[PDB]
């Protein structure tokens, strides 16, 4: 009914014990790959409560960043060894699957220890992980499954959500993606604009992008070839990315200093 | 192994403590816990430039229903880029953009951001967050998580 093995019994740093069942083990991947899988179960009715996926991006970061950092049940403390309740958890109301993946990425591994991979093999390896976690949890297969994923994540999932839409015993029922990747020349030229109005680049610099990398209206801040176009985008580049904003929260701190 | 101006230290000494590990079931054998594996992204072969086919494919049956959320403090994959991908997919029953709330205990309904939807899918602003939307919002992340289980409008 359930991989009692994978059970998590007894999990260092809370000081109070779940009330939903958890487990940890590995689902297995295409080839010799083995991906770690940590499951919480649903804190309100598991049963007929939704299957849940997370996969964090990069490519090569860990999903256990959106289990102890963003949205798990329980959430990691500065010390390092403190583990808090998250009330706004989202295992609250879901059976929340979070999968290290693709193999090598934090306890996932492959036996020959070859981790170079691409975007149609990670879409294979992570719709065989989800058939083995059915084939583990046969209690689960009914139950209504959603894809869900943060910034690389916005190529992992469509392409698992395209396999899983193929197989009927999947209950997929939706997908969400958080700060995703969907297009590189929409993400490239909205960044530009971003950049100038959020006030890190000039009315110098502007002026130049305006006059060189577009025409009318229309900007090219993705393939361009002009000359002083290209120039113009490497400093913008160096701004947004490598001067000391965290490009991941312009209004937060930058961890470790400016360089 | 740590991307720019993040610190993953806490979760990192977490999970490489022997009982964790224990606790977790991870074989001994093991390499150390990396948030993020610097030989994977090396070594990662980007296919695709854009998931507008993967989306279309998606949206045909009509049987699933699609989410994209940004954080609009993000620079990585700005909330812009993710509206006018949306917006580009030119999806049916498309509805005035408005802006969704979230009930902060006794400091009232605050705008947590912007809904712009279609039929089957949804572009959302989430207000003030960043790159990790659950980590600096997690109230409105968690209320537009809810609605999105349970099929209901965002606003
Ligand atoms: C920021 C962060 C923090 C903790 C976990 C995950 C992440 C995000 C992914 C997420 O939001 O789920 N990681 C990244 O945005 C990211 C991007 C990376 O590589 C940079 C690109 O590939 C580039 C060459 C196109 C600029 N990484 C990354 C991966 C492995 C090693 C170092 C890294 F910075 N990590
Ligand atoms: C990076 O994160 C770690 C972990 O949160 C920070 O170290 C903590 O610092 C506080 C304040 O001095 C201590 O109370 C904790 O016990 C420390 N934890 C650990 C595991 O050492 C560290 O200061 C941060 N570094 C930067 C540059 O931001
Ligand atoms: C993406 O990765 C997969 C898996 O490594 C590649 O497919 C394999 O390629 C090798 C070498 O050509 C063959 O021996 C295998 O039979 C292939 N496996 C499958 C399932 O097709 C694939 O070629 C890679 N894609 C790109 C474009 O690099």
């Amino acid at each position: 009914r359930a991989p009692d093995q994978d059970e998590i019994q007894r999990l260092p740093g809370l000081a109070k014990q779940p009330s939903f069942r958890q487990y940890s083990g590995y689902l297995k991947g295409s080839g010799s790959k083995h991906l770690h899988y940590w499951f919480v179960e649903s804190q309100k009715d598991p049963e007929n409560s939704p299957v849940v996926l997370w996969l964090n991006g990069g490519p090569g970061c860990s999903s256990l960043d959106g289990l102890l950092t963003e949205h798990g049940p329980f959430l990691v403390q500065p010390d390092g060894v403190t583990l808090e309740y998250n009330p706004y958890s989202w295992n609250l109301i879901a059976n929340v699957l979070y999968l290290e993946s693709p193999a090598g990425v934090g306890f996932s591994y492959s036996d020959d220890k070859f981790y170079a991979t691409n975007d149609t093999e990670v879409a294979q390896s992570n719709f065989e992980a989800l058939q083995d976690f059915f084939r583990l949890f046969p209690e689960y297969k009914n139950n209504k499954l959603f894809l869900t994923g943060e910034s690389y994540a916005g190529i992992y999932i469509p392409t698992l959500a395209v396999l899983v839409m193929q197989d009927p015993s999947m209950n997929l029922q939706g997908l969400a993606v958080g700060n995703g990747l969907s297009s590189y020349e929409q993400n490239d030229n909205s960044l530009v604009y971003f950049a100038y109005y959020h006030g890190l680049l000039g009315n110098r610099l502007w002026s130049s992008l305006q006059t060189h990398c577009c025409s009318q209206n229309k900007c090219n801040f993705y393939d361009n070839k002009d000359l002083e176009c290209v120039t113009n985008l490497q400093e913008v580049a160096r701004i947004v990315g490598n001067s000391g904003l965290n490009i991941y929260n312009l209004y937060a701190p930058c961890a470790g200093g400016v360089p | 192994m740590d991307p720019p101006c993040t610190n993953t230290t806490a979760a990192s000494t977490y999970l490489n403590n022997p009982y964790v590990r224990k606790a977790l079931n991870i074989p001994e054998q093991l390499p150390q816990w990396d948030m993020c594996n610097f030989l994977v992204n090396l070594q990662y072969r980007r296919l695709y430039r854009s998931m507008n086919s993967q989306y279309l494919k998606l949206l045909s049956s009509q049987k699933y229903q699609i989410l994209l959320y940004n954080g609009d403090v993000d620079m990585a994959c700005n909330f812009m880029g993710d509206e006018w991908f949306v917006d580009s997919l030119n999806q049916k029953m498309e509805v005035q953009r408005r802006p969704w709330l979230v009930k902060y205990g006794d400091s009232g309904e605050q705008i947590a951001g912007f809904v712009k939807e279609f039929s089957h899918i949804a572009f959302l602003t989430i207000k003030g967050a960043g790159h990790m939307v659950p980590t600096d919002k997690p109230l409105a992340a968690f209320t537009m998580f809810s609605r999105f289980l349970n099929k209901q409008p965002y606003e």
